[PDB]
């Protein structure tokens, strides 16, 4: 057996956070369910880049409040993400906003240290989403439902 | 932590805004 939903989620989230932090796209192709993962990653680029641009002042404010000191300093962010969902509401708008702020934190990490790693961050986001909303994600057909919910044109 | 709740409330508000727009 295996946890393919976790694997696929971490790959999409890690890829987006890495390319956002480094400014360079990763060329090696994706693994299992590459079609969905590619479209999902493209959807995240289109939507998530817009969320960051359109809320950049609020995002900077949030960064200031969290005062993230290094690549391992993600416990408060984890608590925030759990808190976001603690009213019992789950939807793709909330999820893409958390991933978008993740990419914003990733760029921040690079400003304070060029050698900063993004894996601790991507894992903390992936953990909240996949572990605490596993069955919701499955019911929505995972990243296919993500692609379909935003239905970006000319992917 | 009071700051963590303010951040969560802000992310939730943005997230609902995006969800209402595509709903
Ligand atoms: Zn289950
Ligand atoms: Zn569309
Ligand atoms: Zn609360
Ligand atoms: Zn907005």
């Amino acid at each position: 057996g295996s946890d393919e939903l976790y694997r696929q989620s971490l790959e999409i989230i890690s890829r987006y956070l890495r390319e956002q932090a480094t400014g360079a796209k990763d060329t090696k192709p994706m693994g299992r369910s590459g079609a969905t993962s590619r479209k999902a990653l493209e959807t995240l680029r289109r939507v998530g880049d817009g969320v960051q641009r359109n809320h950049e002042t609020a995002f900077q404010g949030m960064l200031r409040k969290l005062d993230i000191k290094n690549e391992d300093d993600v416990k408060s962010l984890s608590r925030v993400m759990i808190h976001v969902f603690s009213d019992g509401v789950t939807n793709w708008g909330r999820i893409v906003t958390l991933i978008s702020f993740g990419a914003f934190v990733a760029k921040h990490l690079k400003t304070i240290n060029q050698e900063s790693c993004i894996e601790p961050l991507a894992e903390s986001i992936t953990d909240v989403l996949v572990r605490t909303k596993r069955d919701w994600l499955v019911k929505q057909r995972g990243w296919d439902g993500f692609v379909e919910f935003f239905h970006v044109e000319d992917l | 932590a009071p700051k963590e709740k303010e951040v969560a409330e802000t992310l939730r508000k943005i997230g609902e805004e995006i969800n209402e727009a595509l709903k």
